[PDB]
């Protein structure tokens, strides 16, 4: 048994956090003060779903997870919430002023002063650890914390912790729920600076998300609960291998190895289904044909892209509930005779597939219906790169009038570094366009 | 995250008594300073204006700045006069006789260190002070001089806090006296450099409103002012009640100025009511969106035709349906993309918020910057020239100490700042 | 077409199939990039105070 | 009101389009660069599609099909053609055709050379036009792209009087629910100089572009006939028709292409959405066998006929999507 420790960043990072612990909760049968019936390894153990929870003497079990926001207000209500015993004071850090949705905020003038007491943490941490993988990091695009300061902890922690993988869970910015004008200059800044520092990084559109609920969950206007709710289902499918017995991506660096050929181009694409009301009357249950069709649907997507136009690297299958081998690979052949899989000639044209019987499980009172099998696709496909231009296309319309760079400047920036994240951005773009055509 | 409000001069004195009148009553506060209301929602942000004392008593984080006790003494003569801390009543005797050299350089001079004492006395009980607000004319002498004075040396002090003002600007219109553009003038140039965000006031668009729209014939400052209250209300909802974006100054500076010397923004309300007359009809969602982009709806008197917006801000209060309201925002700027800049991606944004102002059901306040408000200054520099051209009344300033070189100098400051303006209105 | 590594649990199972086969920075470098912005501030700090003390 | 961009402004079809629509009064041009339109009459290379249908509060449409350069790029047909079953290689309306690169099939195509040259029949290709393989491969090595070696048709259907030869231009107009339109009116781009079979070095009569022919307006007026004479032709010198000799043929071809491409081009169930006015080339042997040539993304029309294609195009593939406050259309059913 190897752990796994999760870091949450900002507000975005934060509140996904407490809505994948939450539901981690409720798959191993956890409850909000840290007991688990189940666990009959009183005190310790090395089970599978102790990578992300240790063990105390009086039988809690606490998440390997810490909370850092440069603000008080989002973090407080992890104190005061529901799961406030879950974890304890020194796994909850908060600032006094946040980065003002400014990357060089919260990455240089308030990054500095605050850094050594977050890595002294996460440090306390690690030596609970008997074999420590790596970092689960979640954090926004678009935030000034999540931005910012994110990339300065990402670096550190290639200093202090040099052999630990670490994955990233990435809110990519939409207009629709966007909080700050400058989150593309946030966004490309922050890329270019964790970008060796990061091994896979899965990326999330809340316009993808936003769509998914009011389409899907009949959600007129989807709240940070709702896209949240939904969020954590995808990352439970993803880490779902990391906390129960299995075959597949039982470790960090299998990740990297399964998924990410190239080390730049890192950024898997997820695809979730199905996705269904709670509120929905009546429900014909769907099949592994039918849920795994829906991989191939751009409208289940993480992020709205199209993958006929482009070539996988990777590509595997996740599936939870009632389903077997068989009716998967029979699924398989139908979907390859329809629809347009290309893979490059330097990988073989295959699926690696994970089972887990268990079912999606539910938030009580949530959006989501009970469903008897699910599905999380994970491709490395070319057709992700679709993001990376629309994101510095936006950048180039403010650059070019230097709009807004004033305030990066006043906090010690440099102008430099613009144009330096934005050159690392087109030699990203450039080599998704050699891999992919 | 405390922010420390000031209020210079009888013009800055008489909407300011008028502005904490309003939110008082928002948040439920009586003129005794007791909590009387029904809804957590007015106490949640409550400690960004109001200080707590024992008893649960809330006090206005203010300040009253004069250099003459005759406005001040009618604010703690009137309605909420109580509420303010007493303490925090700093005032003079000798006045500015609507004179910016003696606000800025004599009289003011003498009053400004007995003000920051009370300054700093409020900053230090801030468990994390964000920055200051102040309420002023620019046409006057106390608040025009004396308080673009304290400006400057609260940005010697606390020069890493946000400074925003709610600026007054001058009309023939509505003109007590001639010197008007020259304060004005004088108070643009310091303004540009010593602020973060400066809400443009502008007296004749108040005057054209009231006179116009509301169809008075003869409208008192009285008048002005009940649109003047409507309109600081609604631009600080978001600072002073729950919502999606929390809450502080910076954020709202970060994302609405592009470029730090234009940071003039065009305020708008909707709907446009006189006092006293009572509306029984509820605007719709689109007739909300429609008049608050509507000219005759800015408190600036500018076109905004005449120019590109850089950056909006829009606050709708009520009971409605967000999605109506998101649809009817991005009709706006699809039906109008051409006065909104294309080198801004998504320079539109707009929040919601449950609790109306009172009397009405549902409102809409707009925070525009506009290229267009050039106008406004141009208006002030062709109103200054026509006077300094031949150096008229210019021995009230000289008396005081000041040379015609810095008038000089000031006016070539705002020209530039009209060109500025210019320059991205052509992009 | 081609069915491998069939790892089997109680929890469930895991495979591969084939349709077709193919054909840092230090801690020295980071304090100097924190400091060296934080100069930047001061000295803009510094010519804001000069500024005002003109 | 409605909003569209223009990015292409050699687009004579759309230039008319533009015009046409503006002209309803109900429809605002916007910048090139403006992110905020319904419409995008798009340029040719490097259109954007990455940044379609990502506007909030705005259904996009755009002027192309993403992918389908793979059916209007000569190299690119062939090898669609030959991989997809649905064409398959014994394919009998397309011409016998191999790619070469310069210094791949090369080996293939001398495999097929030889059967030509060992059974004593026609061996005439085309890239210039050769009964040489040789005379070929070492024009392609000097050009420097990519070219595509074809199997010409040395038995072409010839018109009377003249002795001419001709190909068909049919205009096809795919909308956003891939309705596949063929345009009741073609054109016939004929060769005013009599078809010689011995010379293949006179380029003049074996080429019927516009361009070269401009013998011009001998005729008709322009080097072109349209399909009521030509039917008429057809009647009198043959005995039937347009409709059953030929156009059966060519309805067959247009529907078999794009069938074949649907699923990897369709934006049904896409964020954005697509329609495109395609060009197809025909052939028409002597015993009134049809073959295709090339299919054209970028399609050009004839004068006569902008006013009623242009407008047609408003009609099904825009006003479909943004209406408004017996067809000339033959719907290809499928
Ligand atoms: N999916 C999702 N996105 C969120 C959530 N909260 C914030 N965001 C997104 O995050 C972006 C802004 O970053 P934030 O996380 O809010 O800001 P921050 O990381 O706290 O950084 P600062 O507040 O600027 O110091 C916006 O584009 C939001 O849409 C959330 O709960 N769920
Ligand atoms: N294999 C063949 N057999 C007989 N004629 C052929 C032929 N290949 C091409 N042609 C004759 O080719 C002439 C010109 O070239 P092609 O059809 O490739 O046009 P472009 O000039 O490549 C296409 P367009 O100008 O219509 O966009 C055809 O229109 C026709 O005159
Ligand atoms: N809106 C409004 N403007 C005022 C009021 N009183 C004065 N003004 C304007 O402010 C300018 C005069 O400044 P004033 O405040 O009287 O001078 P001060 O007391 O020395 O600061 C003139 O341009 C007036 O039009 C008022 O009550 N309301
Ligand atoms: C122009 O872009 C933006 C402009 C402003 C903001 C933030 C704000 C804002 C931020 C903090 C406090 C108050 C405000 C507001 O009262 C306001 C009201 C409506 C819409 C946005 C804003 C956010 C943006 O992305
Ligand atoms: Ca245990
Ligand atoms: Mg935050
Ligand atoms: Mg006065």
């Amino acid at each position: 048994m190897r752990e796994c420790i999760s870091i949450h960043v900002g507000q975005a990072g934060v509140q996904i956090g407490n809505a994948c612990w939450e539901l981690y909760c409720l798959e191993h049968g956890i409850q909000p003060d840290g007991q688990m019936p189940s666990d009959k390894t009183i005190g310790g153990g090395d089970d599978s779903f102790n990578t992300f929870f240790s063990e105390t003497g009086a039988g809690k079990h606490v998440p390997r997870a810490v909370f850092v926001d440069l603000e008080p207000t989002v973090i407080d209500e992890v104190r005061t919430g529901t799961y406030r015993q879950l974890f304890h004071p020194e796994q909850l850090i908060t600032g006094k002023e946040d980065a003002a949705n400014n990357y060089a905020r919260g990455h240089y003038t308030i990054g500095k002063e605050i850094i050594d007491l977050v890595l002294d943490r996460i440090r306390k941490l690690a030596d609970q650890c008997t074999g420590l993988q790596g970092f689960l990091v979640f954090h926004s695009f678009g935030g000034g914390t999540g931005s910012g300061f994110t990339s300065l902890l990402m670096e550190r922690l290639s200093v202090d912790y040099g052999k630990k993988s670490k994955l990233e869970f990435s809110i990519y910015p939409a207009p629709q729920v966007s909080t700050a004008v400058v989150e593309p200059y946030n966004s490309i800044l922050t890329t270019h600076t964790t970008l060796e520092h990061s091994d896979c990084a899965f990326m999330v559109d809340n316009e993808a998300i936003y769509d998914i609920c009011r389409r899907n969950l009949d959600i007129e206007r989807p709240t940070y609960t709702n896209l949240n709710r939904l969020i954590s289902q995808i990352v439970s499918s993803i880490t779902a291998s990391l906390r129960f017995d299995g075959a597949l991506n039982v470790d960090l660096t299998e990740f990297q190895t399964n998924l990410v050929p190239y080390p730049r181009i890192h950024f898997p694409l997820a695809t979730y289904a199905p996705v269904i009301s709670a509120e929905k009357a009546y429900h014909e249950q769907l099949s592994v044909a039918e849920i795994t069709n829906a991989c191939f649907e751009p409208a289940n997507q993480m992020v709205k892209c199209d993958p006929r136009h482009g070539k996988y690297m990777a590509c595997c299958l996740l599936y939870r509930g009632d389903v077997v081998p068989k009716d998967v690979n029979a699924a398989i052949a139908t979907i390859k005779t329809k629809r347009s899989i290309q893979f490059v000639d330097w990988c073989p044209t295959g699926f690696k597939v994970g089972i887990n019987y268990q079912p999606p499980t539910v938030v009580p009172g949530g959006d989501l219906a009970k469903v008897q099998r699910a599905v999380c696709m994970l491709s490395n496909t070319t057709a992700i790169a679709e993001a990376w231009a629309r994101l510095d296309h936006k950048f180039d319309l403010m650059y070019a009038k230097r709009a807004f760079v004033h305030w990066y400047v006043g906090e010690g920036m440099e102008e430099g570094e613009f144009s330096e994240a934005r050159e690392d951005m087109a030699a990203l773009e450039k080599d998704y366009e050699e891999v992919g055509v | 995250r405390e922010i420390v409000h000031i209020q210079a001069g009888q013009c800055g004195n008489q909407i300011g008594a008028k502005f904490w009148e309003v939110i008082s009553d928002e948040h439920g506060i009586d003129p005794t300073g007791s909590y009387h209301g029904d809804s957590d929602l007015q106490l949640e942000r409550i400690n960004v204006y109001y200080n707590e004392a024992t008893g649960n008593k809330y006090v206005p984080r203010a300040i009253l700045v004069d250099l003459e006790p005759g406005t001040m003494d009618s604010v703690r003569s009137g309605p909420f006069g109580q509420i303010f801390r007493p303490d925090n009543f700093v005032f003079g005797q000798s006045g500015a006789g609507n004179n910016w050299a003696k606000g800025h350089y004599t009289e003011g001079a003498e009053l400004v260190d007995s003000v920051l004492d009370v300054v700093r006395k409020e900053s230090e009980s801030c468990d994390c002070l964000q920055g200051f607000q102040l309420t002023h004319s620019l046409g006057g002498g106390t608040g025009s001089g004396m308080g673009t004075l304290l400006i400057s040396k609260i940005r010697e002090e606390y020069p890493d806090r946000i400074m925003n003002t709610f600026s007054v600007m001058p009309s023939p219109k509505v003109s007590d006296t001639v010197v008007e553009p020259y304060n004005a003038t004088l108070s643009v140039h310091q303004l540009v450099e010593n602020t973060d965000e400066t809400y443009c006031i502008d007296n004749e668009a108040l005057y054209d409103i009231c006179f116009r729209t509301l169809k008075l014939t003869t409208p008192t400052y009285g008048d002005l002012n009940h649109l003047v209250s409507a309109t600081m209300s609604g631009v600080t909802t978001c600072l002073r009640f729950p919502g999606q974006l929390n809450a502080d100054l910076r954020k709202l500076a970060v994302n609405m100025v592009p470029f730090p010397r234009l940071h003039f923004f065009m305020p708008g309300f909707a709907p446009l009511t006189s006092r006293g007359s009572q509306q029984y009809r509820a605007l719709t969602v689109p007739e909300l969106t429609q008049q608050m982009f509507d000219s005759k709806n800015m408190m600036a008197a500018c076109d905004p035709r005449h120019g590109r917006y850089l950056t909006v801000a829009a606050i709708f209060r009520g009971r409605m349906s967000m999605k109506e309201v998101d649809e009817q925002m991005l009709n706006v700027q699809n039906k109008n993309s051409s006065y909104f800049v294309e080198w801004i991606p998504n320079n539109v944004k707009t929040a919601v918020c449950d609790i109306p102002p009172r009397g009405l059901k549902m409102s809409a306040t707009f925070i525009g910057n506009s290229t267009a408000i050039q106008e406004l200054f141009k208006r002030i520099s062709e109103q200054f020239t026509a006077m300094f051209r031949r150096k008229a009344f210019l021995h009230w300033y000289t008396g005081e100490g000041m040379d015609e070189m810095e008038f000089t100098e000031a006016e070539s400051n705002m020209n530039d700042l009209v060109s500025e303006y210019q320059q991205y209105q052509d992009a | 077409m081609e069915v491998i590594e069939l790892n089997k649990c109680t929890s469930g199972q895991s495979f591969e199939v084939i349709l077709k086969p193919p054909s840092d920075p230090s801690l020295e470098e980071i304090q100097k990039k924190l400091e060296a912005a934080e100069e930047r501030r001061k000295y803009q700090e510094a010519e804001l105070l000069k500024h005002l003390a003109e | 009101m409605y909003t569209f961009v223009v990015r292409d402004e050699n687009s004579s079809v759309y230039a008319e389009v533009s015009r046409l629509l503006l002209a309803t009064g109900q429809w605002k041009r916007l910048r090139k660069d403006n992110p905020r339109f319904n419409l995008m009459l798009g340029e040719r290379n490097r259109l954007p599609f990455g940044r379609l249908g990502h506007e909030p509060g705005l259904v996009q449409l755009v002027n192309y099909y993403r992918g389908a350069d793979k059916l209007c790029r000569k190299a690119s047909l062939v090898k669609l053609i030959k991989t997809s079953p649905e064409l398959s290689e014994s394919c009998t309306w397309f011409p016998e055709s191999y790619v070469i690169y310069p210094t791949d099939e090369r080996e293939v195509f001398l495999a097929a050379y030889n059967r030509r040259r060992e059974g004593r029949e026609g061996n005439v290709w085309i890239a210039l036009i050769s009964s040489e393989a040789s005379e070929l491969l070492d024009f392609i090595d000097e050009q420097g792209q990519v070219h595509v070696i074809q199997k010409y048709l040395e038995k072409p259907l010839l018109l009377e009087p003249g002795h001419r030869k001709f190909d068909i231009r049919s205009w096809v107009l795919v909308d956003h629910l891939y309705n596949i339109y063929l345009y009741r009116e073609g054109v016939l781009r004929t060769s005013s100089e009599p078809y010689n079979s011995a010379n293949f070095q006179d380029k003049t009569c074996h080429l019927t572009n516009h361009c070269i022919q401009k013998n011009y307006g001998r005729y008709e007026e322009g080097n072109e006939m349209f399909f009521e004479e030509f039917n008429q032709y057809l009647m009198d010198a043959l005995n039937t028709t347009l409709e059953n000799s030929i156009l059966l043929q060519i309805k067959h071809i247009i529907r078999s292409c794009l069938m074949c491409i649907e699923p990897a081009i369709s934006t049904k169930h896409l964020h954005y959405q697509s329609f495109q006015l395609f060009g197809f080339d025909f052939m028409v042997d002597e015993e009134l066998k049809v073959w295709l040539i090339e299919v054209n993304g970028a399609p050009a029309c004839a004068q006569k006929l902008y006013a009623e294609l242009c407008q047609g195009i408003v009609d099904v593939a825009i006003s479909s999507v943004f209406p408004l406050a017996t067809s000339i259309f033959i719907k290809l059913h499928h």
